[PDB]
């Protein structure tokens, strides 16, 4: 059957759309939120996320152009800073700055996420999530959200359609089986799996 | 990771790959129509013990066999012929137009 | 965001000798080589370059050190597959110069 | 030592083999396996058929 | 066909031509710019570059012979230093060399 294929088909998904999140983890408590019993800074912190752990983490959603989209935690506009404001302001601190540990982006934290791609609008619960205010005094102010629990991770579901979309029907059904098609799926990072379409089921 | 105050982000992002990939190959036109043309005329790579399939198709239907059991009121020597000639292999045509292969010769 | 770059090297049977039998103009007979010299190489089949030109892609970065990727985007492309998919699918087939500098 | 860029290094094989199989070809035609009607009259002066 | 290639045609290409790039990376500002205003060094300053990141990029277009290209930055004359005495300048003041990654 030759030595090369032809790509007759090419197709993208990302689990939030156009929304990615960026992921801080400090030692300890950075931030302050609205109706707080008392102050936590630097206090050590440990939660319940994917198995109990002692690290704090704060996530940031947002877009390639740096804009970020509205966020609700419950009933309550988060009021999310810009990422690149927040970036600058969360460095300016020193104390702040002490704490981090590591920052890194992902397409997926473990959640399905009521999320409107189109509206650019996000409602996170409460019971999960909470707003941070991260202040100086000195510096601007950064309002980002702290994650206070995620027990168990979950499955999201892409629906891509017909399996046979995309190929070439020829009249001789055979000419679709593996080795004479293949899908393959990758993340163009270094990770690829070549499906025998027939056996997916 | 990006920085604070393991593999390069930036050209990632920048470039625009994330998420996933689905991306669907077949085979170049030269091995489809070489192929195709050789299932059309000779059917499919079977090795089933089955009854073989003589009139499923409009046109024409390709069968060859392997030690194949043939039975009937028949003297014994032209039915040990019948045998050999299907496990020679042959072709049954259904219509009198025999040996026009360029017909469609779809099922039933 | 970054962007690609493309560069013309023009008729993608330049260079090589035509011999009257065309097939000798085919892998494994011929081969189209893009390499960096920096340990990054690959072997094209030049006939399954859907362009009567070789186009070649430049794509990089401005991270935390060098990373520059070389594609020839019409390779094993299906003539219906638009330039846009084509960029997309050529990385796992590009040259990767990722060597820090 | 000037190395930047990319470089298209083209490649073919030996003179010695080039006549080998240009001549089987040019006096053979090439393997073909397909079924479909034979090139009879094609070329001007002959035509192989197997 | 034989055990080895005759290689027949060498090209090269370069994104662009002569001009390299040299990129420096610092923690924080370093610099000043025409129409200051307050003094920004050592503020930290995060920005999209592929996307979102905290570090500091600084770039600098050179020939292998030293010189760099006449650069404009929207209508004004960039008055690019020399390759050569740029580095020596920014690794010449403590102030800060640490900054530099």
């Amino acid at each position: 059957y030759g030595s090369e294929y032809d790509i007759v088909s090419v197709e993208n998904h990302k689990p939030y759309d156009d929304m990615m999140f960026l992921v801080i983890i400090s030692k300890s408590i950075m931030h302050g939120t609205p109706g707080e019993e008392e102050s936590r800074l630097n206090d050590i912190n440990a939660s319940l996320n994917g198995m109990p752990q002692p690290l704090c983490y704060y996530i940031h959603p947002f877009y390639k152009d740096g804009k970020v989209p509205k966020t609700y935690i419950g009933d309550n506009n988060a009021n999310l800073s810009p990422i690149v404001n927040m970036l600058t302001n969360i460095f300016s601190q020193k104390s702040a700055v002490n704490d981090i540990v590591n920052m890194y982006v992902t397409d997926y934290i473990g959640l399905k996420l009521d999320y409107k791609n189109g509206d650019k609008e996000l409602k996170l619960d409460k019971d999960m999530f909470e707003q941070a205010g991260i202040a100086d005094d000195k510096h601007g102010n950064v309002d980002t959200i702290f994650v206070k629990k995620i027990p168990d991770y979950e499955a999201l579901e892409i629906d891509t359609g017909d399996k046979w979309g995309g190929f070439t029907k020829d009249q001789e059904s055979k000419l679709m089986m593996y080795p004479y098609c293949v899908t393959e799926i990758t993340d163009f990072k270094g990770n690829h799996m070549n499906l025998k379409t027939e056996y997916i089921n | 990771d990006i920085a604070i105050l393991g593999g390069n982000t930036a050209f990632d992002y920048g470039n625009g790959y994330r998420g996933v990939y689905v991306i669907k190959k077949q085979l170049k036109a030269e091995y489809r129509r070489s192929l195709s043309s050789f299932f059309h005329k000779y059917g499919y790579k079977i090795n089933r013990v089955k009854k073989p399939n003589l009139r499923t198709r409009k046109a024409f239907n390709y069968v060859q066999t392997k030690d194949c059991f043939i039975s009937g009121d028949i003297n014994n020597n032209d039915l040990q012929e019948i045998r050999t000639i299907f496990d020679n292999g042959i072709t049954l045509w259904h219509t009198d137009n025999i040996g026009n292969y360029s017909v469609e010769n779809e099922l039933r | 965001d970054y962007e690609a770059l493309e560069i013309d090297t023009g008729d993608k049977w330049g260079g090589f000798t035509k011999d009257q039998e065309s097939k000798l103009m085919m892998y494994p007979y011929c081969v189209t080589e893009i390499t960096d010299f920096k340990g990054n190489h690959m072997n094209l089949k030049t006939e399954y370059i859907n362009n009567s030109k070789l186009k070649i892609q430049v794509r990089g970065s401005l991270g935390v050190s060098n990373k520059v990727a070389y594609s020839v985007q019409d390779y094993n492309a299906d003539s219906a597959l638009s330039g846009g998919n084509r960029l997309t699918a050529s990385l796992d087939s590009s040259l990767i110069n990722n060597n820090p500098n």
